[PDB]
Protein backbone atom coordinates (compact mmCIF):
# COMPACT_ATOMS: atom_id res chain seq x y z
CA UNK A 1 0.00 0.00 0.00
CA UNK A 2 2.97 1.97 0.46
CA UNK A 3 3.68 1.85 -2.92
CA UNK A 4 -0.06 2.45 -3.97
CA UNK A 5 -0.45 5.78 -2.57
CA UNK A 6 2.06 6.94 -5.24
CA UNK A 7 1.40 4.23 -8.23
CA UNK A 8 -2.55 4.76 -8.33
CA UNK A 9 -2.47 7.98 -6.85
CA UNK A 10 -0.70 9.95 -9.62
CA UNK A 11 -2.90 7.75 -12.37
CA UNK A 12 -6.05 9.09 -10.55
CA UNK A 13 -4.65 12.80 -10.47
CA UNK A 14 -3.30 12.49 -13.93
CA UNK A 15 -6.52 10.82 -15.66
CA UNK A 16 -9.10 13.82 -13.88
CA UNK A 17 -6.33 16.17 -14.74
CA UNK A 18 -6.26 14.80 -18.55
CA UNK A 19 -10.40 14.88 -18.55
CA UNK A 20 -10.73 18.38 -16.52
CA UNK A 21 -8.79 19.87 -19.72
CA UNK A 22 -10.50 18.55 -22.10
CA UNK A 23 -13.92 18.94 -21.37
CA UNK A 24 -12.45 22.51 -21.99
CA UNK A 25 -11.22 21.25 -25.30
CA UNK A 26 -14.55 20.62 -26.42
CA UNK A 27 -16.13 23.66 -24.87
CA UNK A 28 -13.74 25.78 -26.71
CA UNK A 29 -14.31 23.72 -29.73
CA UNK A 30 -18.07 24.65 -28.97
CA UNK A 31 -17.34 28.59 -28.46
CA UNK A 32 -15.87 28.58 -31.87
CA UNK A 33 -18.87 27.15 -32.97
CA UNK A 34 -20.88 29.97 -31.58
CA UNK A 35 -18.78 32.73 -32.45
CA UNK A 36 -18.68 31.62 -35.70
CA UNK A 37 -22.88 31.61 -36.17
CA UNK A 38 -22.65 34.87 -34.50
CA UNK A 39 -21.45 36.29 -37.71
CA UNK A 40 -23.05 34.05 -39.94
CA UNK A 41 -26.45 34.18 -39.14
CA UNK A 42 -26.08 38.52 -38.33
CA UNK A 43 -24.70 39.05 -42.26
CA UNK A 44 -27.50 37.45 -43.35
CA UNK A 45 -30.00 39.79 -41.22
CA UNK A 46 -27.61 42.77 -42.41
CA UNK A 47 -28.78 41.71 -45.77
CA UNK A 48 -32.35 41.69 -45.40
CA UNK A 49 -32.58 44.80 -43.55
CA UNK A 50 -30.84 46.91 -45.85
CA UNK A 51 -32.71 45.31 -48.65
CA UNK A 52 -35.72 45.93 -46.66
CA UNK B 1 21.16 -26.16 60.01
CA UNK B 2 24.16 -24.53 61.03
CA UNK B 3 25.02 -20.93 59.48
CA UNK B 4 28.53 -21.29 57.59
CA UNK B 5 31.02 -19.32 55.62
CA UNK B 6 29.14 -20.67 52.54
CA UNK B 7 26.73 -17.77 53.22
CA UNK B 8 29.60 -15.07 51.92
CA UNK B 9 30.95 -17.55 50.19
CA UNK B 10 27.37 -17.82 47.71
CA UNK B 11 27.13 -13.89 47.79
CA UNK B 12 30.02 -13.78 45.74
CA UNK B 13 29.17 -15.79 42.52
CA UNK B 14 25.95 -14.35 42.94
CA UNK B 15 26.69 -10.67 43.28
CA UNK B 16 28.96 -11.57 39.98
CA UNK B 17 26.35 -13.51 38.20
CA UNK B 18 23.99 -11.06 37.74
CA UNK B 19 26.42 -8.46 36.19
CA UNK B 20 28.39 -10.91 33.99
CA UNK B 21 24.34 -11.56 33.19
CA UNK B 22 23.46 -8.01 32.97
CA UNK B 23 26.55 -6.00 30.60
CA UNK B 24 26.47 -8.94 28.16
CA UNK B 25 22.63 -10.93 27.97
CA UNK B 26 20.22 -8.22 29.05
CA UNK B 27 20.88 -5.12 27.05
CA UNK B 28 20.93 -7.71 23.89
CA UNK B 29 18.21 -9.79 24.21
CA UNK B 30 16.00 -6.35 24.72
CA UNK B 31 17.89 -5.35 21.41
CA UNK B 32 16.58 -7.61 19.51
CA UNK B 33 13.03 -7.18 20.65
CA UNK B 34 12.59 -3.07 20.56
CA UNK B 35 14.45 -3.60 16.67
CA UNK B 36 11.63 -5.73 16.08
CA UNK B 37 9.02 -3.33 17.53
CA UNK B 38 10.60 -0.53 15.71
CA UNK B 39 9.50 -2.44 12.33
CA UNK B 40 6.20 -3.23 13.62
CA UNK B 41 5.11 0.19 13.84
CA UNK B 42 6.37 1.38 9.93
CA UNK B 43 4.13 -1.45 8.69
CA UNK B 44 1.27 0.14 10.42
CA UNK B 45 2.00 3.96 9.95
CA UNK B 46 2.39 3.02 6.25
CA UNK B 47 -1.04 1.58 5.94
CA UNK B 48 -2.41 4.33 7.70
CA UNK B 49 -0.63 7.06 5.76
CA UNK B 50 -1.48 5.29 2.64
CA UNK B 51 -4.82 5.16 2.79
CA UNK B 52 -5.29 9.09 3.43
Amino acid sequence: DLDLAKASATDQLKKAKAEAQVIIEQANKRRSQILDEAKAEAEQERTKIVAQ
Amino acid sequence: MNLNATILGQAIAFVLFVLFAMKYVWPPLMAAIEKRQKEIADGLASAERAHK
